[PDB]
């Protein structure tokens, strides 16, 4: 510790003094040491960039070799995915995907399903739903009076475009893209839109059942659930140190968690769009405090 | 390389930033204060 | 909870033990 | 990765 | 009537650093063997949206001796 | 309103335009903003509907614990790819996005199988004007309500 | 090659610029080489204090015993140019209109309208406060009142709490608060400003205590 | 502050004097340092400078970075009031009013019209149910685009076209609390350019290093 | 004092009780 | 016509899936909760980092040299942050987690440090305190021990 201080006060100054650039750019004057430096530079930018390049490639043959030892029309399964992403997304909101190439620049991804999903261009209403079991689904249609080799492809094509867009999800990033006039249109529908009942029946809920019972619920938990929009009653402690939900579905229906101050709890509460009101108590229960 | 032709005369600092007031109000400001000067 | 120090200091602690 | 609106990458 | 005092309760260092920044944008120099400089369209929509060359009706020279 | 500052009201345009980075000298800008905005675009409290959800809850609860009893068992010892953007409203979606930006981190609470956690899942009148001119108060340097003075006095009481 | 020409372009800006500058310091060193000798130093901030935003390192310049500050130089003489074209849109303008009549009376009219439509937007935002019966309106308006000239008067309490002032055309002298004033805007000035800027633009206050 | 908290600040030895029949050399300097006939000046780590001055602990801070507000006097640290069996909703909003609710993280959305357009003119009007004044909107985007200049030159300087620098000497006058703070302005324009250069003949000598390792294996 | 003028010979005729 | 039928009831069988899969998560997790809460009071979770062992305190600078290489990263939290207590793992192989209580906060880091703290912060634990039954525990204990040296 006492030759670190000296060392961090002295040498590392007189290093970058002895680098700086003002003899640096005169070639005419560089001495052995700059060059030993140049070298050192020059030496780790080759080991990095070497290591890198191994590091990167690795995993690509380990692939390969993966495959080598290993080893219903497109149209519908690009309508298939169609129907899956209209169901999942709301219209008005586009996601672009570019991917990271191995020498360092973002290639854009024209044939990602996130591109053109709301774009326009007996038995499928069946075949464009994977979300019952195919056990069930052929038990059922015993029971209807009514291809198994369709559903063996569906599921082998489903499994390879379920590998190949893990393996496309490992380097890559997403630009969002919004459509404003679906953005306004979806503020006054549910903003200005709002018609629920529900217009301040949050607080006095707490002031009459006081005698049911919360458990304790976690921060984080609360942050993650607020982040995907499960949460439609938010209902604060005055002094910003307690919480009582009202949650929307589950079993019991309202908690207790406490609180520690960040302004961006106000920004993913805001975000969330959940409804805001105010537990506003006598004097008399300040009073006998 | 449409605002670069504007951009060019506001490059100059911040003038119209600096500029909030008259001529006679500046003026009146300048004297009104402190004799220190 | 609050300790006081001397020369009146009020430091607010933990929970408490 | 987090959302890279197209600001970033455009200009 | 008008009165004034010059010995305010007001604060103090904001009033230094406002005439501070008062000398610094204009001091004392003024100029006369100078021409006008056209400003960019951005600096006349400006000041034309804060009416500054809105002409002198309020002196009685005689912009209100005929009205 | 102070809590959440967007009103989800024309300090909201002043804050995003002029605050974020001496004296600035420009307060008219305020007024010039508000008074220059014209508008020209029952109270019951209705107890059932709250009442009846939680009945909705106690009803669901039967066919939702047997069907969890029969599938799953415990022992002793896509979509686009960010969470965020399911089931919200679109705006909720896109006021998510601005904070989504710096903030990526969910927080990740999914995980509870440590050591703390042994339990698995298997899924299957002269002198008184002279005292009023006397009186210092020139300088506040304070910075409520005549009703919390009222509690203050009694609590003082 | 248009990129290459827009960096040669401000950077030729940049060199005028710094030669204004440099000719500017040379002007106020032989102007006022007269008083004293030099004392140029980086006086280091005294204060400790300054979490109000507020700049550090105060260049204090001593020619002698005397003060002076180091002034901007192309500002200014941007400035100073700027002031002459205003004057001259103003000289034009009045010329124009003592020249034409047809439009004057357009303009006067149109001047007419905006005061009619600012006296009803000023007044639109007022009322009577019955319970201790005085006229008070919004203090956050006044200022705009202010800007516009609408300010008849003020008369200001002792210890700086509330306001009395009137408007022109009008009879009654207004009741307006500070405190919730400066708790509106503590970020741009305040009732500081507010003094500042009644007594900037001349508008006569009275110091009285009740 | 005179840290910005950090704890640790640049000795800088401002004039030496030396005797006469020296010259100016470091170690000369050292012996004036270490019998104190030097400037040991502080600065903060603030002022990024290009070349990083001997790092210490603040005098003032202690290490700590946190100082006691000497206007709070030891006779008048105190209260007698109930304050701590009786704390009100308004101490929770006085340590509220200090954290300013980020709104960076739209203003750095709003560098786009469409947004900023939507942001500010179009919202406000929809849920508070009001119509703008035309000297209004033009007031607000004529401020606005004034606004946006920086980070349009920002982002002119970013792409690095052939003489970026005037374009840095124009970011640096055009807003200069912002422009000490970015990592975008290099502080030593010729320190990059070498480095830049020096960073290209390196990456050409390792690929022929890279390419010359492989004839030795036939 | 022209706008003093102007405004007195136009004064005003609002209600707005509170 | 019958195999909207057929779609309808898988559509049933996939809300109802849904439904019970939320259920299963809630129940996970006060499960968790109560299995925290359990087996701290026996001492096993004695010197883990829910029930760490008081140690040296730590400044303002450190707290935020910790922080900055995201090290901290399980903290405890009381009297509207004016004490942060940090919790960092030590090896003893056996590895202890130790509590540090940090050192005045000083007043307005919040808004660069609740900046800095939700990308290191994995669970929060806040031990907000209640006054009246506190002090009514205080005041009876203090008679206790006294009246019981008497
Ligand atoms: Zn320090
Ligand atoms: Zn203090």
């Amino acid at each position: 510790h006492h030759e670190l201080t000296r060392f961090k006060n002295e040498t590392v100054p007189s290093f970058i003094d002895w680098n700086k650039w003002e003899h640096w750019k005169d070639i005419r004057n560089w001495d052995g040491k700059r060059v030993a430096a140049l070298f050192i530079y020059a030496f780790a930018l080759l080991l990095s960039c070497q290591r890198v390049y191994v590091a990167i490639q690795a995993p690509r043959v380990e692939r390969e070799r993966r495959e080598l030892t290993e080893s219903p029309s497109p149209g519908n399964i690009e309508k298939f995915k169609r129907n899956m992403w209209r169901k999942a997304t709301p219209k008005g909101l586009k996601l672009k995907r570019f991917i990271e190439a191995p020498d360092g620049t973002l290639v854009h991804d024209s044939s990602y399903v996130g591109e053109n999903a709301w774009d326009d261009d007996l038995k499928k209403i069946i075949g464009r739903n994977a979300r019952i079991q195919t056990e069930a689904k052929k038990k059922l249609s015993q029971d209807l009076g009514v291809w198994r080799e369709r559903l063996a492809t569906w599921k082998e094509m489903l499994e390879r475009e379920k590998l190949s867009e893990q393996l496309n999800s490992s380097a890559a990033k997403y630009v969002v893209e919004f459509d404003m006039k679906e953005v306004e249109k979806s503020l006054r529908e549910d903003v200005i839109g709002r018609t629920s009942e529900t217009e301040g029946t949050r607080a006095l809920w707490i002031s009459k059942r006081w005698w049911r019972y919360r458990p304790k619920l976690p921060y984080t938990y609360f942050l993650q659930k607020l982040d995907s929009s499960e949460v439609a009653a938010v209902v604060f402690t005055e002094d910003l140190k307690r919480l009582y939900v009202t949650m929307k579905e589950g079993f019991p229906l309202e908690y207790i968690v406490d609180i520690p101050l960040d302004p961006y709890l106000f920004e993913t509460i805001c975000n969330a769009g959940v409804e805001v009101d105010l537990l506003q108590k006598r004097q008399i229960h300040y009073f006998m405090k | 390389x449409x605002v670069x032709x504007x951009l060019l005369n506001x490059v100059f600092x911040x003038x119209x930033l600096x500029h909030g007031r008259x001529x006679q109000x500046x003026x009146x400001l300048y004297n009104l204060m402190x004799x220190f000067x | 909870l609050t300790v006081l120090i001397k020369r009146g200091i009020l430091i607010l602690i933990h929970k408490k033990a | 990765x987090x959302v890279y609106v197209l600001v970033i990458k455009v200009k | 009537e008008i009165h004034l005092k010059i010995v305010p309760p007001l604060d103090k260092v904001f009033l230094r650093w406002l005439a501070r920044d008062l000398q610094r944008v204009h001091g004392f120099k003024p100029k006369n063997n100078t021409r006008a400089i056209t400003p960019p369209d951005s600096y006349i929509e400006f000041m034309r949206l804060n009416g500054s060359l809105d002409v002198d009706l309020d002196d009685p020279d005689l912009a209100h001796l005929f009205k | 309103k102070g809590l959440l500052p967007i009103p989800m009201i024309n300090r909201l345009i002043v804050s995003l335009l002029y605050l974020t980075k001496i004296r600035s000298f420009f307060s008219d800008r305020w007024s010039e903003l508000h008074l220059g905005s014209n508008p020209t675009e029952e109270q019951d409290v209705s107890f059932v509907p709250s009442r009846r959800s939680e009945n909705k809850e106690i009803v669901n609860i039967f066919k939702i614990i047997t069907y969890l009893q029969n599938t799953v068992s415990i022992h002793p010892i896509w979509l686009n790819p960010v969470k965020p953007f399911q089931r919200s409203s679109l705006i909720s979606s896109f006021s998510k996005a601005n904070r989504l930006r710096f903030l990526n981190n969910p927080h990740h609470f999914c995980f509870y199988c440590n050591k703390r956690f042994p339990f698995y899942v298997e899924k299957a009148l002269i002198s008184e004007i002279s005292s009023k001119s006397l009186h210092n108060l020139l300088l506040s340097e304070e910075m409520r309500s005549p009703n919390v003075r009222e509690v203050l006095y009694s609590i003082l009481f | 090659r248009d990129s290459v020409d827009f960096s040669l372009r401000i950077k030729k800006r940049l060199e005028e610029s710094k030669k204004l500058q440099r000719d500017l310091q040379n002007r106020i060193r032989k102007r006022m080489k007269k008083f004293g000798e030099e004392k140029l130093f980086v006086q280091k901030t005294p204060e400790g204090e300054a979490v109000k935003g507020f700049p550090e390192a105060e260049v204090k310049w001593m020619f002698g015993e005397k003060e002076v500050v180091v002034p901007k130089a192309i500002q200014l003489h941007l400035r100073h140019g700027w002031k002459k074209w205003q004057e001259e849109a103003k000289a034009d303008l009045k010329q124009k209109l003592l020249e034409d009549v047809d439009f004057g009376k357009q303009y006067i009219a149109q001047r007419q309208e905006q005061v009619l439509l600012d006296r009803d937007r000023v007044v639109s935002k007022t009322w009577y406060n019955e319970d201790k019966s005085r006229w008070e309106m919004d203090p956050m308006a006044v200022p705009y009142a202010v800007s516009r000239k609408l300010i008849d008067s003020a008369r200001i309490r002792h210890d700086y709490a509330v306001m009395y002032v009137a408007l022109k055309g009008d009879d009654k002298e207004f009741y307006v608060d500070i405190k919730e004033y400066e708790m509106l805007f503590e970020k741009f000035g305040g009732f500081d400003a507010l003094y500042l800027k009644m007594l900037a633009c001349g508008i006569p206050t009275s110091v009285h205590l009740m | 502050t005179m840290c910005k908290g950090t704890g640790s600040v640049h000795y800088q030895i401002k004039d030496y004097n030396l005797r006469s029949g020296e010259k100016p050399t470091a170690d000369c300097v050292a012996d004036a340092i270490v019998e104190n006939r030097a400037e040991l000046v502080h600065l903060p780590s603030s002022f990024n400078h290009s070349a990083p001055l001997p790092s210490k602990d603040c005098p003032t801070c202690d290490g700590t970075g946190a100082m006691s507000c000497t206007e709070c006097k030891n006779k008048l640290q105190v209260r007698i009031s109930a304050d701590d069996i009786m704390e009100p909703p308004w101490k929770a909003y006085n340590v509220l009013k200090k954290m300013d609710y980020p709104y960076e993280h739209i203003v750095h959305s709003m560098k786009d019209p469409s947004i900023a357009n939507f942001w500010l003119i179009t919202l406000p009007q929809i849920v508070g149910g009001f119509d703008y004044d035309e000297d209004v909107k033009k007031k607000i985007w004529w401020q606005y685009e004034e606004s946006m200049r920086y980070d349009q030159l920002r982002d002119l300087v970013a792409k690095r076209n052939p003489g970026w620098e005037y374009l840095q000497d124009a970011l640096v006058s055009i807003d200069p609390v912002r422009a000490r703070e970015d990592p975008v302005i290099v502080k030593n324009v010729p320190y990059y350019k070498a480095k830049k250069s020096l960073e290209a003949e390196s990456q050409k000598k390792a690929q022929k290093g890279s390419r010359q390792r492989k004839w030795w294996f036939f | 004092x022209f706008l003093n003028n102007l405004l007195k010979v136009m004064v005003x005729f609002l209600x707005x009780x509170x | 016509k019958l195999r909207e039928t057929e779609r309808e009831r898988l559509s049933n069988m996939e809300e109802l899936e849904r439904k019970a899969n939320v259920q299963l998560e809630r129940q996970l997790v006060m499960a968790s909760d109560w299995s925290r809460t359990l087996l701290t009071m026996r001492g096993k979770l004695k010197g883990t980092e829910w029930d760490p062992e008081t140690s040296h305190r730590i400044n303002f600078s450190d707290f935020m040299k910790l922080l900055d290489s995201n090290s901290v990263q399980y903290m405890e939290y009381s009297n509207y942050g004016q004490t942060i207590s940090v919790i960092l793992p030590y090896y003893k192989k056996e590895i202890i987690f130790r509590r540090h209580i940090v050192d005045r906060m000083p007043i307005d880091g919040w808004n660069d440090v609740w900046k800095k703290l939700h990308q290191q912060i994995v669970n929060v634990e806040v031990f907000n305190v209640d006054v009246v039954p506190a002090e009514v525990y205080t005041t009876v204990a203090t008679f206790v021990v006294w009246s019981m040296r008497l």
